[PDB]
């Protein structure tokens, strides 16, 4: 499978990755292809978070999706 | 014995 | 004999002493009270022994400090204050020495070890009869408890208890002592009764002293005021004199103008005022003393104080009179009555001191005695004075003769010093048929025979005691006492037997009432089988209840014809009304908890006791809704009531437990008894009645206008009687004459609010009301929704001859019956617009009575009964989502959760165990799959969730696939298995006529109102009660009362329906039940159909048999996103035709300038470099198969590896460059830098918020046709001269540009030496030696770190993206550097070799990387002479061992047991011995010694080797053709040749790759020239094995079950005081020292300054499964969950909490070895910590 | 002004490469105010709420974080009564790599995930902690809401 992220710069970069791979391999490459490490990426895939526990099976997760990415944060 |  | 008599004279004849007669200042006092402590210890400590001769036994005869003489010389050399006053004696009595290791061992006895403050306490919970049983270290054996929860608690200083080893009733399971695992003087006659003597004395003159102190007593304290007062304003000083003389202690020995003096005042410390009105009291008390308003307070806070004293007592009378300024409890006392008490306090001092002794013979006698002697009868009572006449003479006005309480109300004694009459009240059998509405008539006797011992008297005297001296009598009487196994019971029947003088104390004559001794009276005597059983066998149980019910009584009003308790409303700022009723209530549950027999608890005495205890509170606490305006605050009156409330449903709960436990079943005459007392009370209540038909009475109530309670105990208390027996019992149980309406309706009401309130018709209401219902449902302590539910039911099946009665008066509290019988439309119902919340709540209220029949149910045994409610919560808690096992815990009612044992059964048999995936994620639990056809949506257990969305996902898990979601049909859960007979006919008001109507109606209204909102659970119901008719009548019945009412009419509209109305769910179960309906009775209701809609829809169906509403709102909602959206796009049209569309740097994306980027790097230390040792086979011979783990060795490391790591974090030639690679122009970092006010010294990384203190420019490295090419460097010449030719042609302005950042960065970097910048001969092109250095530094990180991966001979090539960009970019700053300013000249040496400190321990590399750079030869012939020379110096290192016989034998030993040897080939073995010769060897041969060589020099070689194949990696990623491309030598993929290569052919093709000779044969065969380069003379030897963090233990559990027998470092630190014990410690893990916890110094940072590693560390925190990352330079740190996996998956505190057996995870504890050795840590705390760490920066 | 430049890359950005389910654009007179929607989030009780915010710009926006609002009322427990939004992102800690549609996807992806300790709406985040059901309520009656405007 083929998926894209949209960094906060911009521009998309396609990682391959697998259906059953969880959310914290998918931070792992973003941080090896970008820079930004697993604790501060937030992975948003229709308007919502991505928990690290679950897979990307769990989310529909399909070839040619795109999963933002936004840095970590909570509420106040 | 003990008990924004 | 005569001694007593001296005894006597020396304590009264203390303030007759010259040096004690006078008063003093403050400063002079501390002498004085030194003194008076001095003396007091060594003439009582010599008195105890005999005549002084026995002193050695307990103490060091000769202790430090001595030069005199150690022990008194007899009664004279004692008693002489002259010595103590010249500082001639010395403390004799101290023991604080080595030899005090706290060893005791007992059989039989109670450990009765009080718990020092930091010790542990095990709490095991299948061990523990209850949560008070505790053990200490010295007793804890784990042996006995395999796979038990022993939950590890950490004893506070505000918490006190002993340990209850030899307790064979306090535990479940007898349980080996540890310490059993592992002549006499103090016995015979003439000591013990010397002791026996002394303490006798000693609590004479105790009590003697403080009869007397009545001055202090609340109840008189204000009359003296008063009456001082009234006596100074009129001035008659005469009989003030009297007055204060009869006040003052008196004695026979004392003393064998008329105002009087030496008097002082003494002030109390209390809780009413705050500690500024404290200061200010005393301030308007004596204004000019210094330092009054902190010295002073700050002794107020341990205990009492004294603020003036004077000869003169006109002079004291202003501070006595400074009472009423702010109301200080401050009394007027004579000096020598405060000297005495002072005196006294000392000797209970000195008493607490001998029971420390280590001598344990002295203990067994001496704690017997004290206990004889506490426990013993008051005798010289009548000889010692009495002070009942004083207050007599000056206070008659309160002391009415006539009443036989008058001496308790003042909380003093009776005449000839007995204990004075209590409020005692016995129920007579005359008055116990009944609950009366009031509180019940009983007998107030007026003639008790107390024992009147010296211990009751202390206790009755523990209101007139300061704080510390309450404390310190508590300390020592009640483990001392609880502890001995034969005065125990004597304790608990002589605090029994004045218990009701203790519980009035602390109600109404206390001053501090939270420190009284009743609390730990309850707590170490009552939680007793033994001690319970004696209280229940006689009244004094019942004579305890009645004195806590009087405290209650005396708040109660009369509402409802009942008495109903109250909050307290008056003035307690004292407080004790609320210690008062928490005190009793816990008194009353621990007693019951502990009942032998549960029939006592059901006697008509007790019951009705009982039942009057808990009658104030049913229905105390009630609501009304508000209407009008909103509520301004939230009223917070009810927390009182919740809180005494729950206290009530914790004793009904424990009197279930204390039921279902007992092996001796309850007789059924007692229920019945219950249950006809409690039924008879309930029903006596008068209630409105109205008549809606002429034929019908229904009570009449309106929940939304009236008073209306959630908390119903009674009726509840009445659910659980009827509930334990059978129905036929239950009901003839009753009244003669009985409306079981009357009883069940409050119930029926509780639940018509909840419901009311969960829809949200109580929003004018606070969120108060809201959390209240939200208590009443899934109450923590009892199921009190499920009991309304029962009392419901009940009242519905006991009614077969009037049923349509009771549907009236069910539907009459809904306030649906205006609706129903049509004096109003469905609209305009009372609930308005609410109205279909409010139904979907009731039908699922119906649903709830007609399907819950859990309590009629009959079980095998009470155990299946509990075990079955449990799987039945965790399953209706579990089918949403799997859950975590703290959330499963969290959402399970507490009192499920109370047996750990029989919780995780039921989840076992109900749910999966799921693992987690993650690194941090706990492991959920799933619902098994054959567990969904068990769930039913409507029922009780699912109230919280909604009905659709619930039936929805249980769907899901029914059908096959995801076509049959919404066509499977969900069978209601209705059954009559294992039932009680009487019970089956609860569907007979569902097929009631009424009912049914009821049940058209609702069809119709949802039909004329295109209303869904409940029309699901009505569904639902009609399906339920279908159902329950073929269960009970038989096969294939219908209710004919369905079939009279045409609802089969209605069903046909509601699925002869279009899809717009209504939704599949529906239209399935309605066609569902007409399929079910018809097959039935196919002829008798197609005539009903037929006569309404004909012929036309009943051939149409069945033509139409046997062949989503989201989206019409979806596509509603999306067309109004749709023209939104398209607004947008008209707007953004608009604003860009109004302005004619008129390496990157992350702040400016595409900016297009001319300026260079820069770099933000972490610039600091690395704790992986540390020296290796030669002629270690733990290093060399065991080949590293990725990362591990040594459970079962010590984390003992050796001396020389910590002294590298305290210099590791101060030496500057040991640094590492970490970097994110986030590129930003140099100008954009400097204006980012200056706004933020950050400074390039220290700030974080603007589009990756990591902690960076080094900027690092880059240039664009372009092979621009300038050859370059990987095989050129390796073999032509890779010195930097020919790198540098990747940077294009620059100009002037570049140059300059350049050359003033790399000047600013130079003169800003902290990273960089300042020993360096310090060396005169140092110049500014010299700093690209020490940049090479740190560079070389971070490959040989790179090279660490990958040992840690299984492929070892692969893994620093893959998964390293970022680290190899990192190395580039070092690399390309470096080029950049040498060729802007230039290539340094090669004199200078940063870090020249000194012969005794070594700079780097990888030397080798170090100097390969300096001839790779600066060398103009190719890399090949670098790394051939380092090679080579290293080679031959290891081998000429080795071969020189001590001896050549018998130590190589033994290495070589020891390599077999490691590891595996090599065979050295014969032209191997002839270059090892070219190299070097020695035949000295007595072996067999040279062979063995050779192999050892070989093998050694193999493996270390290997990081060298690795080091070098990574800077190959670099230099290709620098000068790669492509973008991507492979990585090929000589013709060879590296990784294909490397990866499955031993450890000798790996170092042969390695050598072939990047040497100029083909294997080591080849390489060590080369000449012997020498090397002018001084980094290889004394080459360093690295650390060859895998660098790790400290090897943890396999269970966490060890650390703290075990924490003695572990072998671990102790930090020098603290250590002291028997630290032993403490668990208040962090373990280390860069280095594995036991690091002792001082709660000072910023976390213990002190760790970190000194003994290791400075910059960062890791510490595991055992007790609470955390790892806390620490960083220096800017003080912070964060925790984390500690790499251990508890037995549930749980991760963090929730792992070690409730004592579950924790596990290692490898992968996790990997996780975190990667994070620490690369320089990760402080960055992970900058990232976690966010703004946190900014403004510490 | 370099302000108002990457205000109109973001313009750009936002033109062409929106984020699903989010939109936003600029009054035409100046670009210094925004006005945005976002979308409810699907599988959340905030689904098709088509609430509106006004973004507000400082002089000095590649460094000072704009002030963000909700116009719609919304029931959030980390949003204010007033309309305010308190993020960590914003405020205190706020990045200068944050395009107005980075932004935007922040906030949207905060309404699945509230934090109900710190609340900023004391109400709401206690209805979302222990009332799931009366708080998803007020949520669909707060989207019901918002629908109305057209
Ligand atoms: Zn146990
Ligand atoms: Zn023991
Ligand atoms: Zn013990
Ligand atoms: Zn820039
Ligand atoms: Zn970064
Ligand atoms: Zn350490």
């Amino acid at each position: 499978m083929q998926i894209f992220v949209k960094t906060l710069t911009g521009k998309t970069i396609t990682l391959e990755v697998e259906p059953s791979d969880t959310i914290e391999n998918v931070k792992a490459k973003i941080q090896d292809k970008e820079g930004i490490p697993p604790d501060q990426q937030r992975l948003i895939f229709a308007g919502k978070q991505l928990e690290d526990g679950r897979t990307l099976s769990d989310y529909n997760i399909q070839k040619e999706s795109t999963l933002h990415l936004v840095l970590r944060l909570r509420g106040c | 014995r003990h008990g924004k | 004999g005569s001694l007593q008599g001296h005894i006597r004279r020396t304590l009264r004849s203390i303030h007759n002493l010259p040096y004690f007669r006078y008063t003093r200042g403050p400063t002079e006092r501390a002498d004085m009270s030194r003194a008076l402590k001095e003396f007091i210890y060594r003439y009582l400590y010599f008195v105890i022994s005999n005549s002084g001769e026995n002193l050695p036994t307990l103490f060091n005869a000769h202790p430090k400090q001595k030069l005199l003489t150690v022990f008194p010389d007899s009664l004279e050399d004692a008693v002489d204050i002259d010595k103590i006053t010249s500082q001639q004696t010395i403390p004799f009595y101290k023991i604080d020495e080595s030899r005090i290791g706290d060893v005791h061992k007992h059989t039989g006895r109670n450990c009765g070890r009080k718990f020092k403050i930091g010790e542990p306490l095990y709490r095991c919970h299948e061990c523990g009869c209850d949560d008070t049983c505790v053990l200490c270290i010295h007793c804890f054996n784990p042996k006995d408890h395999v796979n038990h929860h022993v939950c590890t608690d950490i004893c506070t200083e505000f918490t006190s208890g002993i340990c209850d080893c030899g307790d064979e009733e306090a535990w479940n399971s007898p349980l080996h002592c540890k310490a059993e695992e592992q002549e006499d003087v103090w016995n015979d006659s003439v000591n013990i009764a010397l002791v026996e003597l002394v303490l006798a004395e000693v609590f004479d003159y105790f009590i003697d002293v403080f009869n007397q102190n009545i001055e202090p007593l609340p109840t008189i304290q204000k009359d003296i005021t008063i009456k001082l007062r009234e006596m100074t304003q009129q001035g008659k000083m005469y009989e003030r004199a009297q007055f204060l003389n009869d006040l003052k202690y008196e004695n026979d020995y004392m003393f064998d103008k008329i105002d009087p003096e030496n008097y002082t005042v003494i002030i109390y410390n209390d809780e009413y005022h705050n500690y500024s009105q404290a200061t200010t009291a005393l301030r308007q008390g004596v204004p000019d003393n210094v330092h009054i308003d902190l010295l002073t307070s700050r002794i107020d806070g341990e205990g009492r104080a004294m603020l003036k004293c004077s000869q003169d007592l006109s002079s004291v009378l202003g501070g006595f009179f400074a009472v009423q300024t702010n109301g200080l409890s401050a009394t007027l006392t004579s000096w020598s009555e405060y000297l005495h008490q002072e005196t006294c306090k000392y000797i209970i001092l000195w008493i607490t001191h001998c029971l420390n002794i280590p001598n344990s013979s002295f203990q067994t006698t001496f704690r017997n005695m004290m206990g004889k002697t506490l426990c013993s009868e008051y005798l010289n009572a009548t000889e010692c004075r009495d002070m009942t006449p004083v207050v007599e003479k000056y206070f008659s006005n309160k002391f009415d003769k006539n009443d036989p309480y008058r001496y308790i109300d003042l909380s003093i004694l009776a005449d000839g010093n007995q204990i004075p009459l209590g409020h005692h009240k016995i129920l007579p059998e005359s008055s116990t048929h009944s609950l009366s509405p009031l509180i019940n008539d009983v007998e107030t006797p007026t003639s008790r025979t107390y024992s009147n011992t010296r211990l009751q008297h202390i206790l009755y005297f523990d209101n007139r005691y300061w704080k510390r001296l309450r404390k310190d009598i508590q300390n020592v009487i009640i483990p001392t006492l609880a502890s001995s196994n034969l005065y125990k019971p004597i304790f608990c029947q002589q605090v029994v037997e004045i218990f009701n003088h203790i519980t009035r104390s602390v109600a109404y004559m206390d001053r501090e009432p939270q420190l009284t001794a009743i609390r730990e009276c309850v707590v170490q005597l009552f939680t007793c089988p033994t001690n319970a059983k004696n209280i229940f066998e006689n009244q004094s149980f019942l004579d305890i209840v009645w004195s806590i019910i009087d405290i209650f009584k005396e708040f109660c009003k009369v509402e409802g014809g009942v008495l109903i308790w109250q909050r307290v409303q008056k003035s307690n700022l004292t407080k004790s009304y609320s210690i008062s009723f928490k005190q009793g209530l816990y008194t009353v549950e621990t007693l019951l908890s502990k009942v032998h027999d549960p029939n006592i608890p059901l006697r008509p005495k007790e019951i009705i006791s009982l039942l009057t205890l808990c009658k104030l509170f049913n229905g105390a606490w009630k609501i009304k809704r508000k209407e009008g305006e909103h509520v301004l605050h939230e009223d917070q009156n009810f927390i009182s009531y919740l809180e005494y409330t729950t206290s009530i449903y914790s004793i009904i709960q424990t009197a279930e437990k204390v039921s279902e436990k007992s092996k001796d079943s309850i007789d059924s005459k007692l229920f019945l008894n219950a249950i006809r007392i409690i039924s008879s009370f309930l029903g006596n209540r008068s209630l409105t009645y109205k008549l809606i038909y002429d034929s019908h009475e229904v009570i009449k109530f309106s929940v939304s206008h009236e008073r209306v309670a959630f908390m119903n105990p009674l009726q509840t208390m009445l659910s659980f009687l009827i509930e334990k027996v059978s129905l036929k019992d239950a009901y003839e149980a009753l009244e003669d004459c009985s409306d079981f309406l009357k009883i069940s309706d409050f119930s029926l009401r509780s639940v018509v609010l909840c419901s009311q309130i969960d829809v949200g018709f109580w929003v004018r209401n606070g969120m108060s009301v809201l959390h209240q219902a939200s208590y009443y449902k899934n109450n923590p302590e009892l199921g009190s929704y499920s009991r309304d539910i029962h009392l419901n039911q009940l009242a519905i099946l006991w009614e077969r001859d009037d049923i349509p009665r009771i549907i009236y008066n069910i539907l009459d509290r809904w306030e649906l019956l205006d609706w129903f019988t049509g004096e109003v439309d469905y609209q305009h119902t009372v609930y308005e617009d609410k109205i279909s919340f409010i139904i979907q709540q009731f039908i699922a209220f119906i649903y709830q009575i007609l399907t819950e029949r859990q309590y009629f149910k009959t079980f095998s045994s009470l155990k299946d009964r509990r075990m079955d409610q449990i799987k039945n919560s965790i399953i209706y808690n579990l089918y949403m989502k799997p859950l975590s096992y703290s959330k499963l815990l969290r959402s399970v009612p507490d009192y499920l959760t109370e047996d750990t044992t029989e919780f995780d059964e039921a989840l076992e048999e109900v749910s999966v165990f799921v693992e987690p995936k993650g690194l941090a994620d706990n492991g959920v639990f799933k619902l098994k799959a054959s567990l969904y056809a068990k769930v039913d949506p409507l029922k009780l257990l699912n109230l919280e969730n909604e009905f659709e969305s619930s039936a929805t996902i249980i769907k899901s898990h029914l059908a096959k696939d995801k076509d049959e979601i919404a066509k499977v049909v969900l069978i209601p859960q209705v059954s009559i298995k294992q039932l009680d007979k009487d019970a089956l006919n609860l569907g007979a008001f569902t097929r009631n006529t009424v009912f049914a109507k009821v049940v058209y109606k609702l069809l119709q209204v949802c039909l004329d109102m295109e209303d869904s909102t409940f029309l699901n659970e009505l569904l639902h119901l009609v399906h339920g009660i279908f159902r329950d008719d073929e269960l009970i009548n038989g096969k294939d019945s219908i209710p004919e009362a369905y079939l009279s009412k045409p609802i089969c009419n209605l069903l046909l509209s509601i699925a002869n329906a279009k899809s717009d109305v209504f939704s599949e769910s529906i239209v399935r179960k309605a066609d569902y039940l007409l399929e079910k309906m018809i097959m039935k009775k196919p002829n008798e209701l197609f005539e009903s159909l037929i006569a309404s809609f004909g012929n036309q829809y009943v051939n149409d169906y069945k033509d139409k048999k046997l062949r989503t509403e989201k989206e019409r709102k979806r596509r509603l909602a999306k067309k109004h996103q749709a023209r939104l959206l398209a607004k947008f796009n008209n707007q953004q049209t608009k604003f860009m035709k109004e302005h004619e569309s008129e390496f990157t740097c992350a702040l400016c994306q595409d900016s297009s300038s001319t300026d260079f980027f820069v770099i933000p790097a972490y610039h600091d230390h690395s704790p992986i470099f540390r020296p290796g040792n030669i002629f270690n086979p733990n290093e060399f011979m065991p080949m590293w198969d990725g990362f591990y783990n040594d459970d079962e060795k010590q984390a003992y490391i050796d001396d020389d590896v910590l002294e590298a790591l305290k210099e590791n974090g101060s030496c500057g030639s040991r640094k590492v460059f970490v970097s994110c690679n986030h590129h930003i122009h140099h100008n954009c970092f400097k204006r980012y830098v200056q706004k933020k006010r950050f400074s390039s010294n220290a700030f974080i990384c603007p589009l990756c918020q990591t902690f960076s203190n080094c900027t690092l420019p880059l240039c664009q490295t372009s092979k621009a046709n300038t050859g370059l090419s990987l095989d050129m460097f390796l073999e032509s010449e890779l010195s930097l001269d020919t790198l540098s030719r990747l940077f294009k042609p620059f100009t002037e302005e570049n140059y300059r540009t350049i050359n003033s950042i790399f000047s600013l960065m130079i003169s800003q970097c902290q990273g960089f030496d300042k020993a360096v910048r310090k060396r005169a001969n140092f110049s500014h092109k010299d700093v690209s030696l020490i940049l090479s250095v740190h560079w070389a530094n971070t490959i040989s990180m790179l090279e660490i770190a990958s040992r840690l991966e299984k492929p070892y001979s692969i893994s620093f090539f893959r998964s390293r993206e970022q680290k190899y960009k990192t190395l580039k970019n070092i690399l390309v700053c470096i080029m950049l550097f040498t060729f802007v300013i230039g290539k340094p000249s090669m004199e200078f040496e940063p870090y020249p070799q000194q012969p005794d400190t070594v700079w780097n321990q990888n030397q080798l590399f170090q100097y390969i990387v300096r001839s790779a750079l600066f060398s103009p030869v190719s890399l090949r012939q670098t790394v051939t002479e380092a090679l080579t020379t290293f080679s031959r110096q290891f081998l000429r290192d080795f071969l020189q061992g001590l001896s050549d016989a018998e130590q190589v034998t033994k290495l070589y030993a020891k390599a077999s047991k490691i590891g595996d040897v090599l065979k050295v080939s014969e032209q191997m073995l002839f270059a090892l011995r070219t190299i070097s010769d020695v035949r000295m060897e007595g072996l067999d041969s040279e062979s063995i010694i050779y192999d050892l060589a070989y093998t050694f020099l193999l493996k270390s070689l290997l990081p060298t080797i690795r080091r070098c194949l990574v800077f190959i990696k670099v230099l290709h990623e620098l000068v790669k053709d492509s973008e991507n491309e492979t990585l090929v030598i000589n013709g060879h993929e590296v990784e294909e040749e490397l990866e499955f290569e031993d450890t000798a052919e790996f170092v042969n093709k390695a050598l072939k790759m990047i040497t100029e000779k083909e294997s080591l044969v080849d390489l060590l065969t080369t000449q012997e020239s020498i090397v002018s380069h001084p980094y290889l003379e004394n080459i360093p030897y690295e650390y060859c094995g895998i660098i790790k963090l400290i090897d943890l233990s396999k269970y966490l559990n060890t650390y703290v079950t075990q924490s003695k027998e572990i072998k671990l470092r102790e930090e020098r630190s603290q250590h002291m005081k028997n630290a032993d014990n403490r668990l208040d410690f962090k373990i280390c893990l860069t280095c594995g020292v036991k690091v002792h916890l001082r709660a000072d110094r910023h976390e213990m940072t002190k760790h970190l300054n000194k003994n290791c590693f400075k910059p960062f560390g890791a510490f595991l925190m055992p007790n609470s499964s955390e790892v806390c990352l620490h960083l220096t330079q800017p003080p912070s740190n964060i925790f984390i969950s500690a790499p251990y996996l508890n037995s549930h998956g749980e991760v963090g505190r929730n792992a070690m909490r409730r004592g579950d057996l924790t596990t290692l995870n490898l992968k996790r504890y990997e996780h975190l070895n990667r994070l620490w050795i690369n320089n990760e840590i402080p960055g992970y705390i900058s990232r976690v910590m966010g703004d946190e760490f900014r403004v510490t920066i | 002004t370099p302000a108002r430049r990457r205000l109109m890359r973001d313009f750009k950005r936002m033109k062409e490469d929106a984020p699903p389910g989010v939109s936003a654009s600029p009054l035409p007179d100046n670009v210094m105010v925004w006005n945005a929607m976002i979308i409810g989030p699907a599988d959340t009780p905030y689904e098709d709420g088509t609430f509106r915010l006004l973004l507000e710009f400082d002089e000095e926006y590649p460094n000072k974080p704009p002030h963000v609002k909700f116009l719609s009322e919304m029931f959030h427990p980390n949003v204010y009564a007033n309309g305010e939004i308190c993020l960590d992102i914003l405020q205190n800690r706020w990045t200068p790599t944050y395009d107005v549609a980075s932004i935007l996807t922040s906030i949207q992806s905060l309404f699945n995930d509230p934090n109900p300790a710190s609340p900023a709406n004391v109400e709401a985040a206690t209805l979302f902690k222990d009332h799931k059901s009366q708080y998803v309520k007020r949520v669909k009656e707060t989207v019901e809401k918002s629908w109305e405007d057209d």
